[PDB]
């Protein structure tokens, strides 16, 4: 982790992290792991993660890593505290679209943050919109925020 | 008819448009509908404060809607307690015209409101017009023999 | 576990047969009462609620801590109408996406007394949907089910998947009770 | 008890296989669904004219009345009601079936309306009208368009032919068709509706707005008939042309309804001539003289100052009369019917008038710019 920002993931509530188009075998438990199971889709590679936050956290930077065959994640739109159902993905105003590139989605890559919009995030939304290969599904790594506790 | 003007108050419009601008964020940019509160004196409506209800419709279909009635009833009682001498006289939603199921969503206000006003404020700062619209609900009996329909029928408003 | 759920209660014209004793409107009544009272006690958090079925889907309640109100709704409940299944979960749908708390999970409790009237094309989009949504709808198939076996089973086929485990399309034959075969059913283990 | 449907399980009326379908509803107790079957079953078309559907009552369905929706029991009664014809034991019976049904308003209705469909037979038309007065002020309580609501306007259309009220059958014969489909009545119905109603709108008292009717979908059923005379009888007084309505006396006349009151509907026509007139012509010379008046209507010039009093006292036009110029000032006539092409000559004015608008807007806003705020 960068200097002076923490991995936030054990800040998270993991019971109350939910998932949206998650294939059963594979789901939000095993994405946050560090370990190689994956969050594959089943409708789509479209994807839509919850992350609630247990309290108020800045984020400063996230490793949304995929594996390298191409499921991994090359369109991502992330919305901050919601008052999304995979229509607004589509038309709506994200905090930071990112366009995860294959060095962002390997196992090192780390993808810079607004920090400037991310300062008040007691719950976020992250969307993958497209994958790199253009495969029918998708599949994440240990997806994790790294920043500091609002405090 | 039983609304010969409606003087929406300027809290009113801010309300709502701070209700847009808190649900039609990062979410969605549909209309949102509330709850308006107000006075009668004579025959003109004092719509003076609203407080926003959870609301949301589908954009293909008009008879799928849902507005959390129970939650207007505990909000109700809510500013009741603040202020008894405003009771609820309608209420409103931000979308730039009416809707097909706005006389649906009316029944379910005539229930708090048997004259229920309907105020349709538009966010959007309109150039000439007043961006309040407010509308009633009468029995149109036609003369063709068309079954008679409940229709929205207008009713001058005032700031 | 911490879900809310909503009962899609019917009240067509089909709940006045004495197919279920008394009345299929009777014993839905005393249906309800045990869902209600199940999801109250497996968290004191849950969220109950009470939708209709008739000609047009009506609100009678949205989400909340008590089970007292349900069953003062259901009482008024009077037979009128058709079932309007596909209208029915996605008015349904939409209040459980304004629950009065997002950590909750989603639950829809379906009472289906009476033949769904679409094209399987329209179930099977509808399935999809509340799948994307992680939308759970458990739907007992009484009344007509010689009829509705089919249309139902690409309901849950589709929103359960593979291992799914997540929706039940419990068919009870015609006997004493419906909710006699609730309690061994899997939607209040 | 149910025995008689064992025994037309063997030996029945209809089908025993019919009856053992009906059976198996009983057992398995499906209510409703019996109703639908029975539904299908009461209007038999074997044994409709036989007097075994009477007992179909006592012994089936009064069994099963207790729970058993009052709106779909009433018109199974109806037609019960059918087949027996005395009249007087007829009241007795929907008296009773009329107290049964009262948690349903919708079968209160149906009921009021058969006692007052077998009473008009009778010819005791003040109770009808007891009946008609206070079905139909129920009617309007409930919300929204039934299927009790077409029944009613037929049986209250049918009242108003019987006394000669041609202007309330207008208005009531109106509001039928506007309560069911068009294309489910047979072409028969059809077109004997469609003249009943245009032979009243031209009886019916202040019945003048003939373009609304000369657009309803049941006239259409005219087109080709030997009744179309009909409708160029309506096209006359929707034009005013006085002519063509003396031209088609040879076919108007043969009508009873129409020959008997024929001073009446030459008054009529006369006032929507004089409606054509001031229509027609534009608001810069709408000063018609005695003599046009007169002569497009084919009605001698001392008559004229008549013909305009009524046409001003009912409302159909608004003006004054200049007896010493032998002339009137018309300021207003009642809007009528447009085709498209008269819409797009209305546009076109919308166009020369928004255009005056805003050339002043610009006018204004050009001259008083240092004063704008």
């Amino acid at each position: 982790i960068p200097k002076g920002y923490m991995d936030l993931m054990p800040f998270i509530n993991k019971a109350g992290c939910e998932c949206l188009n998650e294939s059963d075998e594979h789901g939000f438990d095993n994405c946050l792991r560090k370990d190689t199971t994956f969050l594959e889709s089943d409708c789509d590679e479209q994807l839509l993660i919850t992350v609630a936050f247990n309290q108020p956290v800045k984020l400063y930077s996230m490793k949304f890593q995929g594996p390298d065959n191409g499921q991994g994640p090359k369109y991502v739109k992330i919305f901050i505290n919601l008052p999304m159902d995979f229509e607004e993905a589509e038309r709506s105003e994200p905090t930071q679209a990112l366009e995860l590139t294959e060095d962002d989605i390997k196992e090192d890559g780390i993808v810079p943050l607004r920090y400037v919009k991310f300062q008040n995030v007691n719950s976020v939304t992250i969307f993958v919109q497209s994958n790199q290969g253009e495969e029918e599904t998708t599949r994440i790594s240990y997806f994790t925020f790294i920043g500091t506790p609002v405090q | 008819l039983a609304v010969q003007k409606v003087v929406v108050h300027p809290l009113v419009l801010l309300s709502v448009v701070d209700h847009f601008n808190r649900i039609g964020k990062v979410g969605n940019q549909k209309r949102v509908v509330g709850v308006l509160l107000g006075s009668w004196q004579k025959k003109v409506l004092d719509v003076s404060n609203s407080f926003a209800v959870p609301f949301d419709e589908d954009d293909k279909d008009d008879s799928v809607w849902f507005l959390d009635h129970d939650y207007l009833e505990n909000m109700y009682g809510m500013f009741k307690k603040v202020n008894a001498r405003e009771r609820i006289v309608g209420w409103y939603h931000t979308g730039p015209k009416l809707h097909k199921n706005d006389i649906a969503i009316n029944e379910l206000m005539k229930r708090y409101c048997p004259n229920s006003v309907l105020v349709i404020i538009d966010v959007k700062p309109k150039d000439l017009g007043l961006p309040t619209e407010a509308y009633i609900s009468v029995e149109e009996v036609h003369d063709d023999g068309t079954p008679t329909s409940k229709t929205f029928e207008h009713v001058t408003s005032e700031i | 576990v911490l879900e809310s759920t909503m009962v899609c209660v019917d009240n067509s014209e089909y709940m006045r047969n004495g197919d279920f004793l008394p009345t299929r409107l009777q014993a839905q009544q005393d249906a309800v009462n045990i869902v209600c009272h199940s999801k109250t006690r497996s968290n004191p958090e849950n969220n109950v609620g009470l939708i209709t079925l008739a000609n047009d889907c009506e609100v009678l309640t949205t989400l909340t801590p008590d089970t007292g109100r349900i069953l003062s709704k259901l009482h008024t409940v009077q037979p009128k109408g058709k079932i309007t299944f596909c209208t029915g979960i996605r008015v349904a749908h939409l209040a459980l996406k304004h629950r009065q708390g997002k950590n909750h999970k989603m639950r829809i409790i379906a009472f289906v007394g009476s033949p769904v009237e679409d094209n399987e094309k329209d179930l099977v989009k509808l399935a999809k949907r509340l799948k994307k949504e992680k939308v759970n709808v458990d739907i007992i198939n009484f009344g007509e089910e010689e009829v509705n076996t089919e249309k139902l089973t690409a309901f849950v086929n589709t929103l359960n998947g593979k291992d799914g485990t997540g929706s039940h399309l419990v068919t009870v034959p015609p006997g004493p009770s419906l909710a006699d075969a609730l309690i061994s059913s899997p939607i209040l283990a | 008890v149910p025995g008689f449907l064992q025994q037309s399980q063997n030996s029945g009326p209809g089908q025993p296989a019919v009856w053992h379908r009906l059976e198996e509803l009983y057992t398995k107790k499906l209510w409703h669904q019996l109703t639908l079957q029975v539904l299908d079953f009461v209007q038999d078309p074997c044994f409709a004219q036989g007097d075994g559907l009477i007992k179909l009552y006592e012994n089936f369905i009064s069994e099963f009345e207790h729970r058993v929706n009052p709106l779909s029991l009433v018109e199974i009664i109806l037609h019960v009601v059918r087949q027996m014809t005395d009249p007087n034991v007829a009241l007795t019976f929907l008296e009773k079936t009329r107290e049964k049904v009262k948690s349903s308003d919708e079968a209160v209705i149906l009921c009021k309306t058969a006692i007052g469909a077998l009473k008009l037979n009778i010819g005791d038309l003040q109770v009808t009208k007891e009946t008609i007065e206070d079905v139909e002020e129920m009617l309007n309580n409930l919300p929204g368009v039934t299927s009790v609501h077409s029944r009613f306007y037929d049986l209250s259309s049918k009242y108003y032919q019987t006394i000669g009220n041609h202007a309330s059958y207008y208005k009531d014969a109106l509001r039928f068709l506007g309560c069911v489909d068009i294309k489910d009545l047979p072409v028969s119905e059809q077109q004997e509706r469609a003249f009943t109603l245009g032979l009243a709108g031209l009886l019916g008292e202040g019945v003048f707005n003939f373009g609304e009717l000369l657009m309803h979908p049941v006239l259409e059923s005219l087109r080709n008939t030997d009744r179309q005379w009909l409708i160029d009888t309506l096209y006359a007084f929707n034009s005013g042309n006085v002519e063509r309505f003396q031209t088609l006396k040879t076919a108007w006349g043969q009508q009873p309804d129409l020959a008997a009151n024929e001073a009446q509907l030459l008054r009529k026509i006369q006032l929507l001539c004089l409606m054509e007139m001031t229509f027609t012509r534009p608001a810069n010379h709408r000063q018609l003289t005695f003599e046009e008046i007169a002569k497009s209507a084919k009605i001698t010039v001392n008559e004229v100052e008549l013909l305009v009093m009524k046409a001003l006292s009912v409302g159909l036009v608004k003006g004054s009369i200049d007896e010493v110029d032998k002339r009137v000032h018309m300021t207003w006539v009642q809007p009528r019917v447009l085709d498209l092409q008269q819409i797009k000559g209305m546009k076109d004015r919308l166009e020369f008038w928004c255009t005056d608008v805003k050339s002043m807007e610009m006018l204004v806003e050009h001259q008083a710019h240092d004063i704008l705020t």
